[PDB]
């Protein structure tokens, strides 16, 4: 199952 | 910081209304919400950047425009009474914490002949209370206003006070059996008996009322129910 | 992914308040966020967490081990803590409404109740006066008037901060001939030691 | 013995008019088992291997919603890196992401990966401790300070130590 990156650059 | 303009707005149904939001947080996401009792805070439209627009949960009757990274506008091209609400914009960096603006209160009326400014009366402390509790309560009454769009504030010696003050959270309908009913609101300001009995202390209950503008048409012979401040006052009584 | 809270909660100042939140379909791509909205304002961030309990100056956040429920804990609440508290999930880019949240009321701790009903008269003349039910304890509940030409407002708390003193009050008024202060709040259950002047 | 699960993601902004394209391909023991492509007729995760067909519609629906969110994230953060590197819009640029887990013969985690590259150059990578970051240039150090404040490493470590391992064992039972 994929992981949402979430955190912003 | 997130700023909103205007803070208050009254308009007749079918008119054009623009709400402005600015954000100096360098955030990418911006949002438009409405606030209504019984529903909480519902999302209207949002945007992840300039030129981007994404539909929210309750978008019917609203369009939005994200002209820059700082600016986000909510457009009601054909305003209707159900769009009477309290509108909040917000900004956010991605899915981190949202920062909200101060709010815009909007009233949309079907008929401007229903608009009445408030009447304001101050009621002085009962001497049985000054004796029994050594304190003095002033009561303020704002009656007969329509729409429900006021702000009540207390002023002692010409400056606004918050200590000892409590105001009703919402007004009540004077005629609950009518869809056009006017409203009333009460407030209280309690001080020490020593403070009340000084005759150099001045007290003023102030009601800011948002109603019609100078531009609006008015042909009744009742005074034009314009946006205005209605105050009532009382001095300290040595006895 | 949605959250569920009981929509209201009553408390007394000095209590430690536990606001529950249910989010059984939460995933590993979502944080639990809590916001506070005091009357006449927009929400403001309180706290957030992923898996572990979280603490800051505003609140403590307790997360169930399976992450399916949450508790915002407010220590020794004061009146300024009355607000709507929103528990929402953030993540996956899903931008949803906040919903209703939980309305937290904070009543004052009135340990010296001196219930009375006073009559106050207009600073300008004439004929007009109001009845003020004041200084009762927070377990007294003010009921609405059964006569439609008598207006009574619900209880409301003022805080005289310099004097470290708080009190409740409800206001009743009318233009009816037969209206008097001894009769204003008769449809409300009132302390039987309620001081009636005159 | 040992097993591995890996995801490779790519987002490339297009020529002048359109929006970027996002692809996601997953590997179990170095065999491609799922794929997502935003340029497809209707984008959705699809099985690349017959033993992934025994998953119900809820599985493909859910991971597809994850992929939609990830696409949005890629648009937003390619705009951010346009800002950081002071490059004109309407160009072509690439963001590549690789993440996953290596578990050993005892079933638990030997190594986690989460790393990002921009235009073919390393941008930011999670060190083997799963708690610190390696940032290749200045802009990457901006991002690194943000992710230290935001607790990003704990979020990724929660994925890599938990659902990565469990989902991998799950996909291996599917064989």
């Amino acid at each position: 199952s994929p992981s949402y990156a979430y955190h912003q650059f | 910081a997130v700023t909103q303009s205007p803070r208050n707005k009254v308009t007749v149904t079918g008119g054009n209304v623009t709400l402005s939001c600015r954000q100096t947080n360098s955030h990418n996401y911006m949002y438009w919400y409405r606030q209504d009792t019984g529903h909480g805070l519902r999302l209207i439209h949002y945007s992840y950047g300039a030129g981007n627009l994404q539909i929210g949960d309750v978008p019917d009757g609203y369009k939005a425009t994200r002209t820059t990274q700082e600016d986000f506008f909510l457009l009601l091209e054909l305003a209707s009474p159900s769009q009477t609400s309290l509108y909040f914009c917000a900004s956010s960096d991605g899915d981190y914490e949202q920062y909200f603006g101060p709010g815009t209160r909007l009233t949309v009326l079907e008929d401007l002949k229903n608009v009445f400014p408030p009447e304001v009366a101050v009621f002085e402390p009962s001497e049985a209370e000054i004796s029994h509790t050594q304190k003095a309560t002033l009561v303020c009454l704002a009656t007969g206003f329509y729409p429900d769009h006021v702000e009540l504030s207390w002023w002692v010696n010409g400056k606004e006070v918050h200590s000892g003050v409590c105001t009703d959270p919402q007004p009540l309908k004077e005629q609950p059996a009518l869809n056009d009913s006017r409203y009333a609101l009460s407030s209280r300001l309690r001080v020490s008996a020593t403070f009340w009995q000084n005759p150099r202390n001045h007290f003023r209950c102030q009601v800011q009322f948002y109603g019609l503008s100078e531009n609006d048409e008015w042909t009744q012979d009742r005074a034009k129910p314009v946006t205005q401040i209605v105050s009532a006052e009382a001095w300290g009584r040595a006895d | 992914a949605k959250t569920t809270q009981p929509d209201s909660m009553e408390s007394t100042e000095g209590e430690t308040v536990h606001l529950p939140c249910s989010h059984a379909t939460i995933s590993g791509n979502e944080y639990i966020y809590w916001y506070r909205q005091v009357p006449l304002q927009g929400p403001e961030y309180v706290t957030h967490g992923l898996q572990q309990n979280t603490t800051n100056s505003m609140a403590f956040l307790a997360i169930a081990s399976d992450r399916k429920s949450s508790t915002l804990i407010l220590t020794h609440v004061s009146l300024r803590d009355a607000a709507v508290y929103h528990c929402i999930l953030q993540g996956t880019g899903s931008k949803l409404s906040f919903g209703k949240g939980a309305k937290l009321t904070v009543s004052p701790d009135i340990q010296n109740p001196d219930p009375a009903v006073y009559q106050l008269r207009d600073s300008k003349s004439s004929d007009k006066s109001v009845c003020l039910f004041t200084d009762f304890d927070s377990q007294t509940n003010v009921s609405q008037s059964k006569d439609s030409d008598v207006y009574i407002t619900d209880k409301c708390v003022l805080d005289m901060r310099s004097m470290d003193f708080k009190s409740n009050s409800a206001v009743a008024w009318s233009n009816k001939s037969d209206f008097a202060c001894a009769n204003a709040f008769n449809n409300s259950i009132i302390p039987e030691d309620t001081f009636f002047p005159s | 013995g040992p097993h591995s699960m890996r995801y490779y993601e790519t987002a490339t902004s297009r020529r002048g008019l359109g929006e970027p394209r996002y692809t996601s391909v997953g590997y179990v023991d170095d065999k491609e088992f799922v794929r997502f492509d935003s340029d497809a007729e209707n984008p959705r995760y699809e099985p690349q291997v017959p033993w992934m067909e025994q998953e119900g519609p809820e599985y493909w629906e859910r991971i597809t919603q994850i992929a939609k969110g990830q696409e949005q994230w890629f648009r937003v953060n390619l705009r951010t890196l346009l800002g950081y590197y002071n490059q004109s819009a309407g160009g072509t640029h690439t963001l590549q992401r690789m993440y996953g887990c290596d578990v050993g013969s005892d079933g638990r985690l030997l190594r986690g990966y989460e790393q990002f590259a921009y235009d073919g150059c390393d941008y930011i990578a999670l060190n083997e401790d799963l708690r610190t970051w390696t940032a290749a240039d200045m802009a990457a150090q901006i991002t690194r300070r943000k992710w230290e404040q935001a607790g990003a490493a704990e979020y990724y470590r929660a994925y890599l130590e938990g659902e990565c391992v469990e989902w991998l064992h799950r996909y291996l039972k599917n064989g």
